[PDB]
This record gives structure tokens, sequence and C-alpha cells, in this order.
């Protein structure tokens, strides 16, 4: 997204029926901290929610 | 009369329909707490794995 809401009013997309490349965030560097709780960081992939 | 008493009291049968009873309520107990969280993050092994 060019700009992203503010964090009083933070937006809200809902994602549903369609395939999530997570290889896209598990392979990117760019991410400084990528602290993950509740699933490992990496292995995204290889669950649905 | 065993036979009327038994065919139409259910409860006639009461100690051992205890046993079998506290039998299926200690599998279905355990299978429950299969599905019980204790405090982690899932109940559910698989998708902890």
């Amino acid at each position: 997204a060019t700009r992203f809401a503010s964090v009083y009013a933070w937006n809200r997309k809902r994602i549903s029926n369609c395939v999530a490349d997570y290889s896209v965030l598990y392979n990117s560097a760019s991410f400084s901290t990528f602290k993950c709780y509740g699933v490992s960081p990496t292995k995204l992939n290889d669950l649905c929610f | 009369k065993i036979q009327d008493s038994l065919s139409s009291t259910p409860s006639a049968l009461g100690k051992l329909q205890d046993v079998v009873n506290q039998n299926a309520q200690a599998l279905n107990t355990l299978v429950k707490q299969l599905s019980s969280n204790f405090g982690a993050i899932s109940s559910v092994l698989n998708d902890i794995l």
C-alpha cells in the first residue's frame, strides 16, 4: 500500500478465498524484525487459516 | 418378573450401567482432555507440530 491508516483508526483488510504466497514473507530480508508469536516465523506456507 | 422389570425399568441395571458409564466417561473424558488446551497455544498436536 502506498499510504496506510493511522494507528488510532488503523485499517483492517480481510483476505479470503485465494492462495497466499507466504514465500515473499519468509525469504524476504527487508523485514528488520520478524519476531513472530503463535506460529513459526519461517514455515508459514504449511498452514491453512 | 425379572424379564419385565429389566425390560421396563431402565435404572434397574444401574449397578452395571454405572460401570459401563464410568468407563465411557473415563474414555470420553480422556478424549475431551485431548481436546483440552491445558495452557498451550492449541489443543491439537498435529497443528502444534
